């Protein structure tokens, strides 16, 4: 054990279990031979870059999943939803942190991943003959998430039995309780909207399902906090 | 500050009364003035439980005989003292030529001369004549039975061809010599029940040792 | 194992090469290729196998396949009972997860599929 | 933690507890100038010296004790099962090893121990008066074991307050499970009928009653794995 702080972000946490870095790749920045060496994109130092920690989600017997998109679950909150708006261009990474706050007497397993471009296929009408797009809501679920309801198709018509092919790390609670990864900026471009694009969505599954005798709390509250690296912006309105 | 007393060979030396023969002239018991005892080292009660403390042993024998009539008296009596080494056939009558065989050792001595006293070796083809047997000699009535460790038998009587005219008693007693032992095992604390089993009385199963009251009543 | 931290116990996973039938019991399936896990000791435990290959031609129904013929076997048996103290789940699952090794290779592509674009 | 592997058998054990070495001597191999110079005795290598492991038997509150007879544990299982019959003479040492699965909720203590010649005197029919020899079921009762029915005198008119002095090792519950026991070949002789003869018995009696609190597992499942060390056979049939 032993705690780090961002800022005025002080979160407690383990020494250092293995963390993920997707595709091998870290967070960097944009050098000055770019498509806008006219206009700076400024690197938010300060504040920006410091400790969000999130609603911390209940885990049930019942849970089906939770994903968040990104960098939308921010756009909302602090001084980076302040510059995710109020500027044109963007460009970031993550170092995201997973934890679970269990007993030795809960068992469960948590598969936590992440995917670029998760482009939410709702069910479409039942049939099929409805071609309906997912509400703004399931697109875009801000920084409370949202349910998966089909986690068996990941909500997108693909297994869930094969996620583990994008950057993951498993939460057994009988080995760990915290899961952390990092993930550096990827889309087809150096930069793009922060509010109409989501490059990205957070993925956290329980593949064995939560459980306990009676008597032990019921619920298991994970927390999810997560951070920005080498984050870049560009053009302020 | 010494500790010789505790040794193997001084623990199991002394000569220990383990055979008695008796020859009467009117009797139902040995009848034909002549007997056959193959060697037991069991004959000294203690000795039963002292041994079998261990698996294996090995050893030499020097073996006394102490002759005399019932009332404890000597007489001008021969005698002869046969040992028929393992293997060897021991005498059925008086006058079986297994008497006359030169391979069985025979040393005569009259009853006045001092008891006759010879050492006898580690017969055993074994390394070591061993108290237990985990098997059956190549529910069987033949398990436990460890067979190489015959030491013999030996054949008294008096000397001539008619019957003796006194009623006599060998005595062997047994010295233990060059003693070597080796697998310690749990002490016998359940009455002994037969010469060649560990067969105990499942219904009198008696606690090792005296029991009190409470665990806090001295 | 993502069981209660809780539970021990053991297991027997044995591979029967291919051919080999599947072991009658946990003792004969003891005496070929396996393995106790103590999930006791260790949450994961993995397992190799040796080696699989789909050539053998077959040409049954009129339709040409490459079949296997090499249906490796893998049995798992309990070694032990689940061992659990009060208060913890008498039920834990076990997920699966598999890939193959680097002397992995592959030849002939064959475009097959149910799932195809829609009109 | 760590996994130790001898042919196709792959156990899962304890980095290293203290071990018994019985008689401090190592079972090693028996020298050319022995008394068969000219059969020379073939040393099974291969898979004949690899683990194991045994019908585990379960523990239980009224449990009494068990014993298995040694080589006749293994002269009916596997590839040493076939050299122990089909062969006229043997000689072999033994890497025993007990284990308990059981929570840190349970409580015991059992006591495991190596017994050379280890006789069974049967009760002889109570009042002490019949010359009953135990049956072949008793005398050598396979790798399913058997259950001692007088612990107090082994089955055999000792007391077992003294077994101490042969090779021991203690499983008390709340120190550790595993167990183990290294014997070396010990007979009156270089070498033996595989068959007719038990060089010796294994013994694992609970000396302190297992006991548990309503809820927790009732059993607890003691694995007995076992190899054989620098075995030795002779005279093929």
């Amino acid at each position: 054990v032993a705690q780090l702080t961002i800022g005025n972000s002080t979160i407690t946490t383990q020494e250092a279990a293995n963390i993920i870095v997707g595709y091998g790749e870290w967070p960097s920045y944009c050098s000055d031979s770019d498509a806008t060496a006219v206009d700076k994109p400024t690197r938010p130092d300060v504040s920006v870059n410091r400790f969000y920690t999130l609603d911390t989600k209940l885990w049930e017997k019942s849970s089906k999943g939770w994903y968040w998109k990104f960098p939308d679950v921010l756009t909302e909150t602090g001084v980076f939803g302040q510059n995710a708006q109020f500027h044109y261009l963007y460009r970031s990474g993550f170092c995201i942190h997973v934890q679970c706050n269990a007993s030795k007497f809960h068992q469960g397993a948590l598969l936590v991943a992440v995917l670029p471009e998760y482009v939410i296929g709702t069910v479409a009408g039942g049939t099929g003959t409805e071609d309906t797009h997912p509400p703004y809501k399931q697109t875009q679920p801000g920084a409370d998430g949202f349910e998966l309801q089909h986690p068996y198709v990941l909500d997108a018509g693909i297994p869930i039995s094969q996620l583990t092919v994008c950057p993951h790390q498993w939460i057994n609670l009988r080995t760990n309780n915290c899961a952390t990864i990092i993930v550096p900026y990827i889309n087809a471009l150096p930069f793009d909207s922060a509010l109409n694009h989501c490059n990205f969505g957070l993925l956290v599954v329980p593949i064995s399902p939560l459980d306990y005798d009676q008597g032990a709390t019921p619920v298991i509250p994970i927390t999810i906090t997560l951070a920005p690296m080498c984050s870049e912006f560009a053009g302020l309105r | 500050h010494s500790t010789a007393e505790t040794t193997l060979d001084s623990f199991f030396s002394r000569a220990g009364l383990v055979g008695e023969i008796d020859l009467p002239l009117k009797g139902t018991t040995n009848p034909n003035g002549y007997a056959n005892w193959d060697i037991d080292i069991t004959g000294y009660a203690q000795m039963r439980r002292k041994v079998e403390l261990f698996t294996y042993m090995r050893f030499d024998a020097e073996f006394t005989f102490v002759a005399c009539t019932p009332t404890g008296e000597v007489v001008p009596q021969l005698l002869q003292y046969m040992f028929v080494p393992p293997g060897a056939p021991k005498p059925d009558s008086r006058e079986s030529l297994a008497w006359q065989t030169a391979t069985n050792p025979s040393v005569f001595v009259k009853l006045s001369d001092p008891p006759a006293q010879v050492s006898v070796p580690f017969m055993s083809p074994a390394s070591a004549y061993q108290w237990f047997y985990d098997g059956y000699p190549t529910k069987d009535l033949e398990y436990g039975a460890m067979p190489n460790n015959m030491m013999g038998t030996f054949s008294v009587r008096t000397v001539g061809t008619s019957k003796s005219k006194y009623p006599l008693v060998v005595r062997i007693y047994m010295r233990m010599k060059h003693v070597r032992a080796w697998i310690p095992r749990p002490m016998r604390n359940q009455n002994y029940l037969f010469k060649a089993n560990p067969n105990y009385a499942g219904n009198s199963i008696k606690p090792t040792g005296a029991s009190r009251t409470a665990i806090t009543t001295l | 194992f993502t069981g209660s931290f809780m539970a021990t116990g053991k297991m027997l996973i044995a591979y029967t090469p291919p051919g080999g039938p599947l072991p009658k019991d946990r003792a004969t399936a003891m005496l070929g290729t396996h393995v106790i896990w103590d999930f006791g000791l260790q949450s994961s435990v993995t397992l190799v196998i040796p080696w699989i290959s789909n050539t053998h031609y077959r040409a049954h129904a009129r339709d040409g396949v490459f079949d296997y013929y090499t249906t490796g076997l893998v049995s798992i048996w309990y070694q032990t009972n689940y061992v659990v103290p009060i208060g913890a789940p008498n039920t834990a699952y076990i997920i699966a997860l598999a890939a193959a090794q680097k002397n992995f290779t592959m030849k002939l592509c064959k475009d097959a599929s149910d799932i195809l674009q829609t009109g």
